């Protein structure tokens, strides 16, 4: 898992820094000798770590919105799809939130 | 390490990979610590948690969102770091240096420099945590401050006794990906989980509202002997979880926009128990169902204390700045010829664009001023000529209407107003005038029903 | 007492008087003689400079151990000849007919950096104050004023009235006081003074008021001062000054021309005419080369390397300094390869030759991008490589960075049967592992967008919005195209 990693991380970001600032919580979070063993051994914590680095970018942030926030995203997104040069505003907005949920009542 | 991991509730992985970045070995440190979240996503929470649960190591806590520009940050590190010295190692001869002295970042690392230098009598070398709780909510920010604090502990002595080991704290995620490759320990905070916002609500409010008089003196108002600590928290923590499960699709995974919404509707909802409704979970919610449908969340009979000649004037330059400028001839004109003349035909085919949700157009003065005396009633038997004409009045309910931003113009900066060259716009919405024109009882539903 | 709006509380004033020179005496039939005055011209106290000597100077201990080589890296430093005589004997000719004539001439001279130029001009004055010593003429006080040295450009009128007078006054009274020694005191009272301009394209500043008063005070009669102003380029007052602040300058205008390869050669070889083919007294254990265990070595620092390194910088600015660098830094190898090859460490014969100073000829001919660009991360290339074929599709130079974003994911779709890119294709997306999942942006984004940034490489127009926010080649499009076609990957990707 380790030269797994770090094959990854040649072909992403080749850089020891970002290794290093993966490696370090690795280690300081670990208790006893066996645990870092076998820590080191699966590589358990490169990621939960890399998990979280991504944890809101665009992606893991629009995992947590809500039913009404994607609703109106949507609206939005297809409202500045129709456009010709992607612009929209908030009644343009509202104008496809409420057609789109009485397309979806009846 | 020999520092102790605090018992958050719902941040298990960042107290963790917190506990792995602070250390009162200045080796086992990082210089620069990012701890980039969002709104309510319980940076500062924990941050105070981790703080509290370890006594021993210094912080140093500073906000540069009640510190608008970057002089204020430099001046506040200086004088801070210098004050928790001040208390932190007392007995140690301490010349007062100004704060106010530091006006640039050079003179930030020299103050700081002369003020470590004389800290060298002690034993051991030691860290100190000064937090930027904000970093992001400072208000005159730029690109390239953030550079001027990664690059500080280049310049502080390395063989010093206090070392300077800053904890930022950011918000926004487009500032943090600019500074991507000075590979600085990010520990991320996401957004937290509608079953963990359920009960962190849960956790942190029902505390203060069995303890929230308003309901203690419920329970006695009503003469209620069936109750019990368990009786009052869970109706608390239903109410709660009713707030939720009716509010979150208003606000959001935001713990702050679900605190106030608690604290309006808790009264309202106290004031619904009578004799048995603490027992039972449904016919409460049935005795309250008013407040969990809308959310009252605004301010609140009339609409605007105008003039009528202002209210007019509203009505009419928000007429000339939505319809097109050819077709005012068809709507308007109204009086028999004498000469031989066409009026205008108006449009073929309604365009269902409907202009009135786009922004407006610009008009010059004539065209208000002519369709002002379109639009008003009759006043006022032959030399009285009852059309209105534009007196003092009209311009200065005009000028009027310019200041409080109502009608609107190209704003270069000092406009001339008596130019042929400046043009005027509405910016109020549609919403208003429809109530304003029910004020003054004009039909105006019927002046766009050529669009939709 | 009183809360104020803001403080200056770091604020430093110099001690500098207000008064000029019109207000001493305010009789201008009994100004006294200037010239043997006792502060006036240097006369008094002029270690005011040597106070800070006895500061870099600690312990001269331990031994410091010379090379074989570093006898010619110390004799190409910055220090008759045969380079500069049909503009040595012009100017020396053009500020001895004003020094013995009390006249107010001014010499202009120009060329690009490295022709010499300052170094005749002070040896013009050498000379003058050589001839002064043997009291052909009278004395002069000599001011060399740096165009660069000075943070702010009026402090001219300072350092020029301090060096006259003794006294140091603000840059306002310092201009009035040399209006006036410069109009009004007559010619029996002053000792005549040669300016050195250096680098006069730094003093232009908003008014170009120090340009006029410095070539003004030299149209007077009653004005001793030789000005001797050097340039950066020909045709100056043409471009950045007045056409009559040009008619001022006038008409001498000598321009220092660029070198050649035979005056470049004479150059090197009276610079090693000590040390060439001479001999030295090496000792085994060490190194240390003595010149006229013991070893006799000789030095043939090559005529042919010498002319080799001197025809490319004779065509390129045509520079006495640039050679100078380059053999400086063939002597650098020589001595890193000896160092390297003996063990010998700081506490046969020697030679330089051709395939030697071609390293030295080379080091500053290498873009140092292509085997950047190449040494760059997958993701990096992979980036550069949809950047560079959108340009094919749209002609603009300027791409958007939601297209570069769709066309790396149109590539990495388009190609799902290498091997190599489908192997690849799960850790761009998902860093190798579930629990995360597939990102609209491939892992390493921003840090192959700011890794570029940083390097000079992209260029990126600034805006909120990171789907528009265009993006430039700011090295090239054929150097790119050079450097992505040594990958094995996306010469077919
Ligand atoms: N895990 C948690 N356990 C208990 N209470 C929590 C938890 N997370 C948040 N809270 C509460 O919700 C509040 C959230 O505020 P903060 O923790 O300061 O979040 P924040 O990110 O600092 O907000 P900003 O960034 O200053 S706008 C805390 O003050 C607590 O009252
Ligand atoms: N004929 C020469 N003989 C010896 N040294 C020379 C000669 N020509 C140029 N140099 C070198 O150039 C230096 C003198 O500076 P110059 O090049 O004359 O000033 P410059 O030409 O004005 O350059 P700039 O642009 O002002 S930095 C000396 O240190 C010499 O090493
Ligand atoms: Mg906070
Ligand atoms: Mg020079």
């Amino acid at each position: 898992n380790l030269n797994r990693h770090i094959r990854m991380n040649f072909e992403t970001f080749r850089s020891l820094p970002t290794l290093k600032n993966s490696i370090i919580p690795l280690v300081a979070t670990s208790k006893n000798f066996g645990s870092l063993c076998t820590a080191i051994k699966s590589c358990s914590f490169l990621d939960i770590y890399n998990k979280n680095q991504l944890s809101n970018n665009l992606t893991g942030r629009l995992q947590s919105l809500s039913d009404l926030e994607l609703a109106i995203l949507i609206s939005a997104a297809r409202v500045a799809l129709r456009a010709k040069d992607g612009s929209f505003n908030f009644n343009l907005a509202y104008a496809e939130y409420e057609k789109m949920i009485k397309a979806i009542n009846s | 390490m020999n520092v102790t991991t605090p018992e958050v509730a719902f941040r298990e992985y960042q107290t963790n990979c917190l506990a792995s970045y602070i250390s009162a070995d200045p080796d086992i440190t990082p210089s620069n610590l990012i701890l980039q979240g969002y709104s309510g996503t319980g940076k500062t929470y924990t941050l105070k948690k981790y703080f509290n649960a370890n006594p021993n190591l210094h912080a140093v806590w500073l906000e540069p969102v009640e510190l608008v520009s970057w002089k204020p940050l430099l001046q506040a590190i200086a004088r801070t770091v210098q004050y928790k010295l001040k208390t932190l190692y007392p007995n140690i001869p301490t010349t007062d240096y100004d704060p106010l002295q530091v006006e640039e970042p050079f003179l930030l690392v020299k103050t700081l420099h002369n003020i470590f230098v004389q800290y060298e009598s002690l034993q051991e070398k030691t860290c100190l945590f000064l937090i930027l709780d904000g970093f992001d909510s400072l208000q005159d920010l730029d690109a390239a401050l953030f550079n001027k604090y990664i690059k500080l502990n280049e310049l502080l002595p390395k063989d010093s006794k206090i070392n300077i080991k800053f904890i930022y704290t950011m918000l926004e995620t487009s500032f943090l990906q600019r500074y991507s490759t000075h590979c600085i320990p990010t520990v991320m905070f996401p957004r937290y989980n509608v079953d963990e916002v359920s009960t962190i609500l849960v956790m942190s409010r029902c505390g203060e509202l069995m303890e929230d008089s308003c309901l203690r003196k419920r329970i006695i108002e009503e003469q209620i002997t069936d109750c019990t600590d368990d009786q009052f928290q869970n109706v608390a923590a239903n109410f709660i979880h009713l707030i939720v499960q009716a509010f979150h699709s208003y606000t959001g995974n935001d713990i702050f926009a679900l605190n106030d919404l608690i604290d309006f509707k808790w009264p309202k909802y106290v004031s619904r128990i009578t004799k048995e409704n603490i027992f039972e979970p449904l016919a409460l919610y049935k005795s309250a169902i008013k407040l969990f449908l809308s959310t009252d969340d605004n301010l609140s009979s009339q609409t605007y204390d105008l003039s009528i000649i202002s209210k007019y004037l509203l009505i009419a330059s928000y007429i000339c700045s939505y319809l097109e400028p050819r077709y005012d001839a068809s709507i308007f004109s109204r009086k028999t010829r004498i000469i031989q003349g066409r009026a205008a035909y108006g449009r073929r085919k309604k365009k269902e664009v409907n202009p009135r949700y786009l922004q407006p157009s610009l008009f010059a003065i004539e065209r208000l001023l002519a369709i002002f005396q379109a639009i008003f009633p009759i006043q006022g038997a032959l030399r009285e000529e009852s059309l209105m004409k534009a007196n003092i009045e009209v311009f200065q309910n005009l000028s009027e209407l310019h200041t409080l931003k109502l009608i609107a113009t190209t704003m270069n900066k000092n406009i001339d107003y008596l130019s042929p060259k400046v043009r005027w716009k509405v910016n109020v919405p549609w919403e208003i005038i429809k109530e304003i024109s029910e004020s003054v009882h004009f039909n105006i539903s019927d002046y766009f029903s050529d669009i939709h | 007492p009183v809360i104020r709006k803001f403080t200056k509380k770091n604020v430093a004033r110099a001690k500098k008087k207000y008064t000029p020179f019109s207000k001493r005496f305010k009789s201008i039939a009994a100004i006294p003689d200037l010239t043997s005055l006792p502060e006036f011209y240097g006369n008094s106290s002029e270690l005011m400079a040597s106070r800070f000597e006895n500061k870099l100077k600690t312990t001269q201990k331990h031994q410091i151990v010379e090379t074989i080589f570093s006898k010619v890296k110390k004799q190409l430093n910055s220090s008759y000849l045969p380079a500069r005589e049909n503009e040595f004997a012009s100017i020396y000719l053009s500020a001895y007919s004003a020094i013995e004539s009390d006249s107010a001439t001014t010499i202009y001279v120009a060329g690009t950096p490295g022709v010499g130029k300052t170094l005749t001009v002070r040896e013009v004055v050498k000379e003058l104050l050589s001839s002064s010593a043997q009291r052909e003429i009278p004395d002069f006080l000599y001011v060399e004023i740096n165009g660069l040295k000075m943070v702010k450009p009026t402090d001219c009128y300072e350092t020029l009235w301090n060096k006259v007078s003794g006294e140091r006054l603000t840059w306002a009274a310092s201009m009035e006081s040399l209006e006036f020694y410069f109009k009004r005191v007559p010619k029996n009272k002053k000792k005549t003074i040669v300016v050195l301009l250096d680098e006069l394209d730094a003093m232009v500043t908003k008014s170009q008021d120090i340009m006029y008063n410095f070539f003004n005070w030299t149209t007077y009669e009653n004005a001793k001062l030789i000005v001797i102003a050097v340039a950066n380029t020909m045709d100056l007052p043409e471009r950045q000054l007045g056409n009559k602040i040009t008619s001022r300058i006038g008409f001498t205008r000598i321009m220092f021309t660029g070198y050649t390869h035979e005056e470049l050669k004479n150059i090197i070889d009276l610079r090693l005419k000590g040390l060439n083919d001479s001999f030295f007294y090496v000792d085994t254990k060490t190194g240390n080369a003595i010149l006229i265990d013991v070893r006799k070595v000789r030095l043939r620092m090559s005529a042919d390397a010498i002319e080799i390194a001197s025809r490319k910088v004779a065509s390129v600015s045509g520079d006495a300094r640039r050679a100078l660098k380059v053999c400086k830094r063939a002597a650098e190898i020589a001595e890193k390869h000896y160092m390297a090859k003996h063990g010998y460490g700081y506490d046969g014969v020697q030679t330089v030759h051709i395939t030697h100073v071609m390293k030295a000829l080379n080091e500053t001919l290498n873009s140092h991008v292509i085997t950047f660009m190449t040494r760059l991360s997958f993701t990096a290339k992979l980036f550069i490589y949809a950047l560079l074929n959108l340009m094919k599709k749209n002609g603009s130079q300027e791409q958007e960075l939601g297209d570069i974003v769709d066309e790396i994911k149109l590539l990495i779709e388009v190609n799902g049967s290498n091997k190599f890119v489908m192997e690849i294709a799960k850790t761009l997306f998902q860093q190798g592992s579930d629990n995360i999942s597939e990102q609209l942006r491939i892992i390493s984004w921003d840090f192959v967008l700011n890794q570029l940034l940083d390097a000079g490489i992209l260029f990126k127009q600034t805006m909120k919005n990171d789907r528009i926010c265009c993006v430039k080649l700011n090295i090239s499009v054929e150097e790119a195209k050079r450097a992505m076609n040594e990958d094995e990957t996306l010469r077919n990707l």
